[PDB]
């Protein structure tokens, strides 16, 4: 037999977060831009969660660079929008959503290059 | 090595050292790379 | 919205779980400050055991509570069979952590951080 | 190429030396400062430029696979020598 | 005294219709009388128009618009600049 | 109605006639490889990695230049398909250079990721490889040509987008060679684009040589302040430190480009940097000191004038929650003299009305336009991604475009109508020519630029030029919802600062001389210590120590725009919000923190102690702040034009000349490409 | 083909008809059944159904999978069900081996196994430890990895890799105290995924 | 990794040859003295029904009876091609567990006879580089070698999506990996089966009716090491 | 042999590194070449694993013979470049002898 809840589901006290990490947090949902260095297009798929980045000091000994911030290497990775954002709403998460940026279709044409009488005809090959 | 001695290298050691911790010439580790972030220094003359 | 229970079928359910378990914690601390020989009195074990109660009185739905209930079970049984040790009892008091600034201007002489 | 800085303190191959009033250098109080002497820059500078007869000519760092992998280099340009991208070598068309 | 009013209003939704008639009509006549009172108008997609008022040392009242009329909007600035 | 049906591997596609088979693929998400293909260049065909199969076809076609027949079935994965892959593989790394570990490119290479997804795993070539010489073409792109592999991306980006025709190719067959022939430097403020289209590490960042690796930056996307587009930028971080910037895809924006202050100046935020708060000591002299004693000193001042002893100026690289904190701030001492160094006229409806300042047609919108008018400015340098999108239209919609102005080069011809802004009067009335091409225009633009208006008779000049805007509207040319009428800036802050209801220019000081000067990033020089009191009380914040700090009585160390979530409104009145890649270096702090903690100090204590809850207050000044990425559209033109005919300005005989007119004149223009060393040295190429 | 692996035609046979005798049999729990291209049978059922499909499997004379080779839980955030519950199964019988999986979230709880495998004991434990899943009528559930008083679930993939607190020695108080962690050099992220697809045959449709 | 030096296989032989005597000495200590087997005889008994249903492997069921060995029943590599026997225990107590783990040493060195005079000639690894790096040879020489090698050591060759349960016959009984790929170079997640870990959560069952100094027995029967219970 | 580093930074080791124990940065030298201006090893991250050797494509990191070398100190074995230089040049003689029996191998 089940029963009725109404109430918004929040997990915030029995996930062990500390409430530093949970109110003072803003994640970041978004899908990842495509590198521009590269014209591969899988790596911009899927949705991402990120949390805001803090102070990273030199490591007196070493130079190395400490960190306290115990969420600087999170990133969680969601198939829609709607699942990154439920995520976040029943973790207490502020966040911030960013939509998918798709690039527009464009009209090509090989033929183009060679134009009677437009600019698009081409100097050089 | 009084049969097959090692390659000659300009840069090879001529004298092996033993373990030197605990002593003066023990290795103390540092950051080998510069200064990143160059401050403003103000100038040295009252304008104001 | 129609879901499993885990125990409490409703909110006045899951309320009585709570006061059952602060009655038994309640009842422990005296036991837990003679058999760790902790230099904290009996009022600061109790006082700390309302805080972690209170910390959570504003939930409102009874599977959570369910949840807090059955972890609160498990870290009282871990007390009382002396499972923890003395470092394990006292880390609710974080007694070697400074005082961290709550103001604005407290914070922002400090660091960058909220 | 080691040089000591107006403290004292050598300068290392990558240039790093603790300023004046660098607290940090009070790890060396007592002890020492590991700097190696051999600078790879002053040392590859004293390798001749070798001269050649093909327009382009290969280094593999010598020892065959016990160097660096295979390269090519172009040697047309007359105002500079060919450098070995890897070990440094250099190379003239004579 | 009085040192800026500013009108929020959406360019499409009916409730900024008297605000968008205002603006039509009225705006550059209030511009002639007050030339030195900054009246600053952001339209915005989808906001209940507002109008905001800020006196001497950063003391701020704001007014509801919504359904208003021109003439109600016309009593509403004429309250607040008297 | 006009689609036609296509398949992908049995797959049903309806497409528009002329779609490619590269691009009816890419609608069923699969990505043909390639390297000569690049969707915003002309389609070369030349590399043949995009060869694919088309049944009951014997040759394979080039995905990327074939438009897709009805009724085709593309095979993007048989047994034929792949063997052409592969083969082309072969052929391009048969004279490649083994150069992956010294490369740059490693790591983020499509050819690398293209052999491990596409070609065999061996060689099989028994013979000696090509070696080319390197090409110098300046110092912010190094040039490895052995590793070119002649996709001719470079070459046609450089004339198609930057409209510069200095790369080709020379000579035949296999010794074939891009690069410029002659010895000549590719110094355009677009150049740095050419690193990323290149597919191979043959175009490599000089700056960035050897710093990292692909893999190990975190990447935080963020946006450009060096001009007021606002371009989508990455910010590539590690280890705490900024390694690089890269574009950021915004098709409505900047597209995939960035400019070259935009790509290399943020070397300059290494340099002269201020890390600690600073007071004059008994000798007048700047010394270090605490945020405790620092915002002391400055609270005792502002808790002893009132009014317009006291006054701000807000610099070009301001956000606007700072802007909003100086302005709660100010307005609690009842001081209203909230200044911008830039100027815009404040004659009839001023700043009443957003479309009065805004590019109301939006930069995407200049590819609908059939004619641009552009008015006193230098787009090029001033806003480099916005002439890009004119070369855009002008390359392939034919857009026509004329000057009044200086001759200064667009990268495109363009019809110069002279430099006198008397001709704003001539085509207004309707004796110059080219007013009928305005008229007989569908969609027509006029863009005037904000340094146009930072001449003194500026009010004459927007009266002029929004003269011609309505005669165009009153005629039935337009469409109504067409917006003609357009203000082209050039300053990160500007848009932001009049949304708030800043003051535009200094002049308000000038004629009401402060005791109290803040000094908020302001390094113009608009406002020296001759235009103030003899013991005017100097409070600058900033980030770089430059031109205001040291005349300053108080340094308060603020945060640059890699180092805060702050936001920004570009020229088309879009806010947009950077984010935090690192922290501000030494004691430097957030700057609306600053602000906030020194109200507090000076018993002024502000609403709001988040950023949060400064942006609930910049909403409650000005809604369009905070809707992050959107284009509200202001209207109301007719009621502005209508002030604007009021006070009748006189336009002065001066000729109508920008600041930038060459390209060394781009390189160096605020604190942060000042303080750069790249930037130092892209100004000593172009000039000797 | 020396480098790739052979298939087995009869062995995906068989279990292909096992699975449907499994899912003809229990249709009022068992949502999918799959087989992958390795030979091995997946049996996706609903929550409810665990005691009754792990009982029909260890006890009916065509199945005897007597032996629990693992039981563990998968955390996937992007799913409703954010947890997968699979149980690894033995069939000394019949050499063969069956993959039975359901799911649950942070809320809801699941029958525990160990009147079925007295294996599930600890596996339950672990499951409850690291991932927070509870399960019902479980005789001793409680913590079995992680230290006493640890808070949080380690094996959920929004908990922190370093943890949030770490342990040291404090001579004023004389023992060990937990405080909030802070790295010297902190673990140094990397985006290793290439840009372009590997496997088309799992492209999923746009 | 890399094929084996020159000389080796002379050595394992020579190593071989001499072990099972060294069994014989053990065996000559322990097998038939009376204090060993009051310490394990009849100590920690598993009926072979338990053992299966408590999650048992290994010689934890091959003692009891169980007729049953993951090299016999589901071979892995080249196991099928070579003849061993599986001890098999009667009692189900420590004494025939040590009896069987005895045994399974001689047995392992038959097996090794067999390896050492089997070995083939070839390769050592798939001679497939988008799985396996190059040869250092090829890699400083050939275009495709040195990008594979550079990607192989960075980024890693990617996985097709899927889960697999594989389990070995390990020395302490059934050993496997529930490992799951979401296509990338990565694994998704790894759960690592031990077998010591149903061993040891058995400690209590077997105990039961046992004096203390047994259990350091059973412990012990159970070959527990915490490297693999705990992970 | 020329004295020249063999590494060029190319960051495979870093990259490859099981336990991240390898801290690498890098600019261009004054003569051009592409070298490191950081290389350190935490010999106390480190598990001997030897994939840094395997990962370099120059043999320019590689795991010696050595095996006598505990310290007193922590710090001690936070190894910066010099360190793994002057270990070089102190074990050259055996490990290039070492590489020249194994190389085949590999
Ligand atoms: S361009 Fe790519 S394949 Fe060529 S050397 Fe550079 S990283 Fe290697
Ligand atoms: S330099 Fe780069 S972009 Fe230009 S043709 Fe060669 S590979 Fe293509
Ligand atoms: S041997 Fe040490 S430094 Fe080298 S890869 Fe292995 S763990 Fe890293
Ligand atoms: S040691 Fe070898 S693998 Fe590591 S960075 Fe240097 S050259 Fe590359
Ligand atoms: S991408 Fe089609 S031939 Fe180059
Ligand atoms: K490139
Ligand atoms: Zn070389």
């Amino acid at each position: 037999q089940l029963i009725t809840v109404d109430e918004k589901l929040d997990i915030t006290t029995i996930t062990g977060v500390p409430e530093e990490h949970i109110k003072t947090r803003k994640a970041r949902i978004f899908v990842p831009a495509r590198n521009n260095m590269q014209s591969g297009v899988n790596n911009t798929k899927k949705w991402k969660m990120e949390f805001d980045t803090r102070e990273r000091w030199e490591n007196p000994l070493m130079g190395w660079a400490s960190t306290a911030d115990p969420l600087s290497n999170l990133v969680l990775t969601f198939s829609t929008k709607e699942d990154a954002v439920a995520f976040a709403e029943k973790n207490g998460w502020s966040y911030d959503v960013e939509e998918r940026k798709v690039p527009k279709p464009k009209s090509k044409s090989y033929g183009a290059n060679f134009s009677w009488n437009k600019r698009t005809r081409v100097s050089t090959k | 090595p009084t049969v097959k001695p090692p390659t000659a290298r300009k840069f090879i050691w001529t004298n092996h050292k033993f373990n030197l911790s605990g002593t003066p010439q023990q290795y103390v580790p540092y950051s080998t790379t510069r200064k990143k972030i160059q401050e403003w220094v103000p100038p040295s003359t009252p304008y104001k | 919205t129609s879901v499993k229970p885990i125990f409490s079928r409703d909110m006045n359910e899951a309320k009585r779980r709570v006061r059952e378990l602060y009655r038994a914690w309640y009842r422990e601390v005296p036991n837990t400050v003679h058999l760790f020989q902790l230099d904290i009195s009996v009022k600061q074990g109790r006082d700390k055991v309302r805080e972690m109660f209170k910390k959570n009185a504003h939930i409102t739905d009874p599977r959570v509570v369910d949840l807090l209930v059955i972890k609160g079970k498990m870290e009282l049984e871990e007390t009382i069979k002396v499972w923890k040790q003395r470092t394990h009892v006292m880390r609710f008091f974080h007694e070697t952590e400074a005082p961290r600034p709550k103001d604005f201007l407290s914070k922002f002489y400090v660091g960058h951080d909220p | 190429g080691v040089r000591t800085s107006p403290t004292g303190e050598k300068v290392t191959h990558t240039g790093q030396v603790y300023d004046d009033g660098d607290y940090r250098k009070v790890r060396f109080v007592g002890r020492q400062k590991e700097v190696n002497e051999n600078f790879a820059i002053d040392l590859i500078a004293e390798q001749p430029v070798s001269q050649v007869g093909s327009r382009v000519i290969s280094c593999d760092g010598g020892g065959g696979a016990l160097g660096h992998p295979r390269v090519y280099i172009n040697l047309d340009k007359e105002t500079k020598t060919g450098t070995c991208g890897y070990c440094g070598l250099q190379f003239r068309q004579q | 005294g009085l040192r800026e009013i500013r009108i929020h209003l959406c360019q499409r939704s009916p409730g900024s219709q008297g605000v968008r008639d205002f603006i039509e009509k009225r705006y550059v006549e209030l511009k002639k009388a007050n030339p030195d009172l900054p009246i600053l108008i952001r339209e915005c997609s989808d906001v209940q128009p507002k109008l905001w008022a800020r006196y001497a040392f950063g003391q701020e009242k704001n007014v509801s618009l919504n359904n208003f009329s021109a003439d109600q909007v016309t009593r509403a600035l004429e309250n607040v600049l008297s | 109605s006009n689609l036609i049906e296509v398949f992908v591997d049995g797959q049903s596609v309806m497409v528009e006639p002329g779609t490619t088979v590269l691009q009816a693929c890419e609608k069923v998400g699969m990505q043909i490889p390639r390297f000569c293909y690049h969707e915003r260049l002309s389609v070369a065909g030349n590399c043949r990695m995009c060869l694919v199969e088309i049944e009951k076809a014997p040759k394979v076609v080039a995905a990327c230049a074939m438009p897709v027949m009805k009724g085709w079935n593309i095979l993007t994965n048989s047994e034929k398909t792949k063997k052409a892959r592969e083969g082309v593989m072969e052929f391009l790394l048969a004279n490649h250079p083994l150069d992956c570990p010294i490369c740059d490119q490693g790591g983020e290479c499509d050819l690398q990721d293209q052999s491990m997804m596409f070609g065999s795993d061996r060689s099989r070539f028994l013979e000696g490889k090509r070696a080319v010489e390197d090409k110098n073409i300046g110092p912010l792109v190094k040039t490895i040509m052995t590793r070119c592999i002649q996709c001719t991306r470079c070459i046609r980006f450089a004339s198609e987008i930057a409209g510069v025709d200095d790369l080709g190719t020379t000579g035949r067959g296999n010794d074939m060679q891009v690069g410029t022939y002659i010895e000549k430097m590719f110094m355009s403020e677009l150049s740095g684009n050419i690193i990323d289209i290149c597919p191979v590490g043959a175009l490599t960042s000089k700056p960035y040589a050897f710093t990292a690796r692909p893999w190990e930056t975190r990447k935080t996307e963020s946006i450009d302040v060096m001009d007021a587009v606002g371009s989508n930028i990455v910010v590539s971080t590690r280890t705490g430190e900024v390694m690089r910037i890269l574009p950021r895809m915004h098709e409505d924006i900047n597209e995939e480009w960035i400019s070259d202050k935009t790509r290399f100046a943020y070397d300059g935020l290494k340099r002269q940097r201020l890390t600690e708060p600073m007071v004059r000591n008994e000798k007048g002299l700047l010394t270090h000191t605490t945020w405790e004693d620092a915002l002391s000193r400055v609270a005792g001042m502002l808790q002893s004038f009132q009014g317009n002893d006291v006054a701000a100026i807000a610099g070009g690289l301001v956000d606007a929650e700072a802007l909003i904190a100086l302005k709660d701030l100010l307005n609690r001492v009842d001081s209203d003299t909230l200044c911008t160094e830039e100027v815009f006229p404040t004659a009839g409806a001023g700043t009443d009305l957003r479309s009065n300042y805004l590019l109301n047609t939006t930069i995407a919108g200049v590819e609908e336009a059939d004619v641009v008018l552009l008015v006193g400015t230098n787009p090029r340098f001033e806003a480099p991604l916005f002439n890009a999108r004119i070369r855009k239209s002008w390359l392939h919609n034919d857009l026509k475009v004329a000057l009044i102005g200086s001759p200064v080069d667009l990268t495109y011809r363009y019809d110069h109508l002279g430099d006198s802004p008397k001709i704003l009067q001539d085509i207004a009335s309707g004796s110059h020519p080219f007013s009928q091409v305005l008229q007989e225009a569908k969609k027509p633009m006029v863009i005037l630029g904000s340094s146009a208006l930072q001449r003194n008779d500026g009010a004459a000049i927007l009266a002029a030029v929004s003269n011609i805007a309505q005669k165009i509207r009153t005629s039935s040319g337009v469409t109504g919802d067409w917006k003609v009428m357009n203000i082209l800036h050039r300053i990160a802050s500007q848009v932001a600062a009049l949304d708030l209801g800043y003051k535009p220019g200094v002049e308000a000081i000038q004629k009401n001389p402060p005791k109290m000067l803040f000094l908020l990033g302001a390094d113009g020089g608009c406002i020296t210590r001759q235009d103030l009191p003899k013991d005017c009380f100097i409070v600058y914040q900033g980030h770089h120590g430059d031109v205001g700090a040291p005349i300053a009585d108080v340094i308060l160390p603020g945060a640059a725009y890699t180092e805060k979530s702050a936001t920004y409104v570009n020229t088309e009145g879009r806010a947009q919000q950077t984010k935090v890649a690192v922290t501000p270096p030494g004691l430097a702090r957030e700057d609306w923190k600053i602000i906030r903690a020194l109200s507090e100090i000076a018993g002024m204590t502000l609403p709001y102690d988040t950023l949060d809850q400064v942006r609930n207050r910049l909403e409650e000044v000005s809604p369009n702040l905070v809707r992050y990425d959107d284009v509200e559209g202001a209207n109301y033109f007719q009621q502005a034009s209508e002030l604007s005919k009021l006070v009748n300005q006189q336009l002065l005989a001066d000729p109508l000349v920008p600041p930038q007119l060459t390209i060394k004149d781009f390189y160096m223009t605020d604190s942060i490409s000042r303080a750069s060393q790249t930037m130092a040295k892209c100004v000593k190429a172009v000039t000797e | 083909r020396p480098t790739v692996r052979p298939r087995n035609d009869v062995a995906h046979k068989q279990l292909s008809a096992f699975g449907e005798y499994v899912a003809e049999i229990l249709p009022k729990y068992v949502q999918q059944v799959q087989v992958s291209c390795f030979n091995e049978l997946e049996i996706c059922i609903h929550p409810d159904g665990v005691i009754p499909v792990l009982t029909f499997l260890r006890d009916h004379s065509n199945a005897q999978f007597k032996s629990l080779a693992d039981l563990t839980a998968v955390d996937i955030p992007t799913r409703q069900n954010r947890f997968e519950i699979v149980y690894n199964l033995l069939s000394l019988r019949f050499n063969s081996r069956i993959r039975v999986k359901t799911y649950t979230d942070e809320l809801t709880p699941i029958e525990s196994s160990v009147p079925v495998y007295k294996a599930a004991n600890w596996y339950e434990r672990e499951i409850w430890d690291m991932f927070g899943v509870f399960f019902a009528n479980h005789p001793d559930l409680r913590r079995i990895l992680t230290d006493y008083g640890f808070e949080g679930h380690p094996f959920r993939k929004d908990f922190p890799l370093s943890g949030y607190v770490e342990l040291r020695y404090d001579d004023e108080v004389k023992r060990v105290v937990a405080e909030p962690v802070e790295l010297a050099q902190e673990f140094r992220k990397f985006d290793l995924n290439s840009p372009w697809e590997a496997f088309p045959a799992y492209r999923q449709p746009p | 990794h890399q094929d084996l030096p020159l000389g080796l296989m002379d050595d394992i032989y020579e190593f071989s040859k001499n072990f099972s005597l060294r069994i014989d000495e053990l065996e000559e200590m322990l097998t038939n003295n009376r204090i060993w087997r009051n310490r394990t005889v009849d100590i920690g008994i598993v009926t072979a029904e338990d053992a299966l249903n408590y999650g048992f492997s290994g010689v934890m069921l091959r003692g009891s009876g169980i007729q049953w060995d993951l090299r016999k029943t589901q071979p892995y590599d080249v196991y099928d091609q070579v003849e061993f026997d599986v001890p098999i225990g009667s009692r189900g107590d420590c004494y025939d567990r040590y009896l069987c783990r005895v045994e399974e040493m001689r047995q392992s060195i038959r097996i090794i006879s067999q390896c050492l005079n089997k070995m083939p000639p070839g390769e050592i690894k798939v001679d497939d580089a988008k799985v396996s790096p190059p040869k250092r040879a090829e890699m400083k020489t050939s275009m495709e070698s040195l990008i594979h090698h550079f990607k192989l050591y960075t980024e890693g060759y990617q996985v097709p999506p899927g889960a697999t349960y594989t389990a070995i016959e390990a020395p302490k009984g059934e050993f496997g990996v529930y490992l799951v790929s979401d296509g990338s170079s990565r694994p998704y997640r790894c759960k690592i089966k031990a077998p010591g870990f149903a061993h040891l959560a058995g400690l209590d069952k077997m105990s039961k009716g046992h004096m203390l100094a047994d259990v350091v027995a059973i412990i012990g029967t159970q070959d527990i090491v915490f490297g693999e219970v705990d992970r | 042999p020329s004295g020249e580093e063999r590494c060029i930074a190319c960051k495979l080791c870093e990259a490859v590194c099981p336990a991240q124990a390898i801290t690498i940065e890098a600019e261009p030298r004054a003569d051009g070449s592409r070298r490191t201006t950081r290389y350190d090893i935490d010999m106390t991250k480190c598990i001997y694993c030897g994939f840094c050797q395997e990962a370099c494509p120059v043999d320019a990191i590689v795991e010696g013979p050595n095996f006598e070398f505990s310290t007193e100190t922590h710090e001690e074995l936070l190894y910066n470049k010099e360190k793994l230089l002057n270990n070089g040049d102190k074990w050259e003689a055996e490990i290039a002898a070492n590489i020249q029996a194994d190389y085949l191998y590999r």
